[PDB]
């Protein structure tokens, strides 16, 4: 049980859940910043990687 | 189609601009068609942006305006003529520039860039009012300094 | 006090009736009883 | 040992089930009757079922309290919101046959007090006309502003929509053999 | 202990519903509603050894569990609608309600 699942189980397995999956769920919740002046300008984020 | 719209606005311009018209006398006046297609040419006349919809309190009211100011406002774009409607709605006591921004949601740059062109079109002047000094007050050239 | 009023289930209320009689009747439902 | 085969024969028909939150089943072990529907009321896109019931007369009525306050008489109406779920098949049996059909919505009928709602809408209207104390050009969608949506928008579309006046009937044999002839 | 008080009542629940499906054979415009499990991975109500009930609505998929369980003091009435028209028909009221449970 401790060979494949060590002693720092809670610290690393949350940060490894952060960098892979949890960042895509944040750019998809703050995408498409817009400017009301000159309304045909848009910056949207397609993905994110570390 | 067009000729039915040509009859109704001649009735709108028939009377002197006061005595603001409504539907309850309009169907008495122009009731050759049913209400289903009467509205459809008036909404098309709203698409021809001549008729406006004025308000006497708590109820539905209409008002026709002249063709002379309709042509000059058709030269403007969407947002250009939109802000020109607010000043002409005020008319007599002017309107404050910051309150115009509140009724549009257009922020400070796009409203000031619009009226910079609009003064060169000679439709709007700036007066100095005294019940609140040092505020931007706009009117037409029709000159009501009642304050 | 288990004062269920039929067809509304709301309540009952002791009403000061005509000549001060103690009839029972709820509001918000046309129901009465001596 | 034995077997009772069943088949499902139901399409195209969205049959509904009402639930009387007032009326019990049995009165001393004997079940009572279901009351006589005077008329119905339905609105699409919000799926309300406004069922009207009429009352008994002067013996248990107290009319001089009813006439003098609201003037809306002999009508108890009740509202039920139709809700959707999966499964919930309705079945009738034949001799050694049993046939099923899916139920599309289920409503739960609560007593919608029509007139006391209607009693105060006149009371506010007269209050305005005692002391009445006294203009629309387009606006722009802004990306730093919110607009009303969600659950209260459903109440904005459940207030003004087309009623349908139902003719309440009692059939029950036309649909019965319609399932029998279909395999 | 208290696990045995469950099975004897479900044993008695077979007989209370086998009587009810027998009295209801006279089709007097009577109805009952019951819920079938969706999400399939038609059949036949059967009687097993000494009165046990099961259905096999799949080609192989067996559903042992059935039980008449809900207590309700309400008058429920099945009625049809059609296309927002003159289609209000009261068919009948509902006597009981059973369930269907796939065994695991
Ligand atoms: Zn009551």
């Amino acid at each position: 049980f401790l060979k494949v699942k060590g002693l720092v189980k809670q610290h690393l397995d949350s940060f490894n859940y952060f960098v892979d999956t949890d960042l895509k769920k944040i750019i998809k919740a703050n995408q498409l910043i817009l400017s009301d002046v000159d309304p045909e300008f848009y910056l949207k984020y397609v993905d994110i990687r570390v | 189609l067009s000729d039915n719209a040509k009859t109704l606005h001649s009735q709108m311009m028939s009377k002197g601009i006061g005595a603001l018209f409504t539907q309850q006398e309009l169907q008495k006046q122009m009731g050759i068609g049913s209400l289903t297609d009467l509205m459809s040419i008036v909404q098309e006349l709203l698409d021809k942006n001549l008729i406006k919809l004025v308000k006497q309190n708590d109820e539905l009211k209409f008002q026709g305006v002249l063709e002379s100011e309709a042509q000059k406002k058709a030269t403007m774009s969407a947002e250009e003529a939109l802000v020109y409607s607010y000043i002409e709605a005020s008319g007599r006591e002017g309107i404050w520039s910051k309150t115009i921004k509140a009724r549009t949601n257009l922020h400070q740059h796009v409203v000031l860039k619009c009226l910079k062109s609009l003064e060169s079109q000679r439709y709007v002047k700036s007066v100095k009012s005294v019940k609140f000094p040092t505020r931007k007050i706009y009117m037409l050239y029709s000159l009501q300094p009642s304050v | 006090m288990l004062s269920f009023c039929p067809s509304c289930n709301n309540m009952l209320l002791i009403t000061s009736g005509d000549s001060g009689v103690y009839t029972l009747a709820c509001r918000s439902c046309p129901y009465e009883f001596p | 040992i034995e077997e009772f085969p069943l088949k499902i024969s139901g399409e195209e028909e969205s049959l509904h089930v009402f639930q009387y939150a007032n009326r019990p089943r049995l009165v001393g072990r004997k079940p009572a009757e279901h009351p006589f529907i005077s008329a119905a009321r339905y609105k699409p896109k919000s799926h309300l079922w406004e069922i009207d019931i009429p009352l008994d007369e002067q013996a248990f009525y107290n009319k001089d309290k009813a006439e003098s306050e609201w003037n809306g008489v002999n009508v108890q109406t009740l509202k039920g919101v139709g809700v959707e779920n999966n499964g919930q098949y309705a079945a009738f049996v034949k001799d050694m046959q049993v046939y099923l059909v899916p139920i599309e919505r289920v409503a739960q009928l609560k007593p919608f007090f029509k007139y006391i709602d209607d009693a105060n809408v006149t009371r506010k209207q007269e209050d305005a006309r005692r002391n009445p104390n006294p203009m629309s050009v387009k606006s722009v969608n802004d990306p730093s502003q919110n607009r009303l949506t969600g659950s209260l928008l459903a109440h904005k579309v459940a207030d003004e929509e087309a009623n349908i006046e139902l003719t309440w009937a009692e059939g029950t044999f036309e649909q019965f053999k319609d399932t029998i002839v279909k395999e | 202990k208290e696990a045995a008080a469950e099975l004897e009542l479900l044993n008695a629940d077979h007989q209370h519903i086998l009587r009810k499906l027998k009295k209801m054979n006279n089709k007097p415009e009577r109805f009952m509603v019951f819920q079938l499990p969706t999400r399939l991975p038609v059949g036949s109500i059967r009687v097993h050894k000494s009165g046990k009930l099961s259905v096999k609505i799949g080609n192989v998929v067996m559903d042992i569990g059935k039980g008449a369980e809900t207590t309700f003091l309400q008058d429920v009435i099945a009625l049809s609608i059609a296309d927002d028209a003159s289609s209000a028909e009261l068919l009948g009221r509902v006597d009981g309600k059973i369930v269907v449970t796939p065994q695991i």
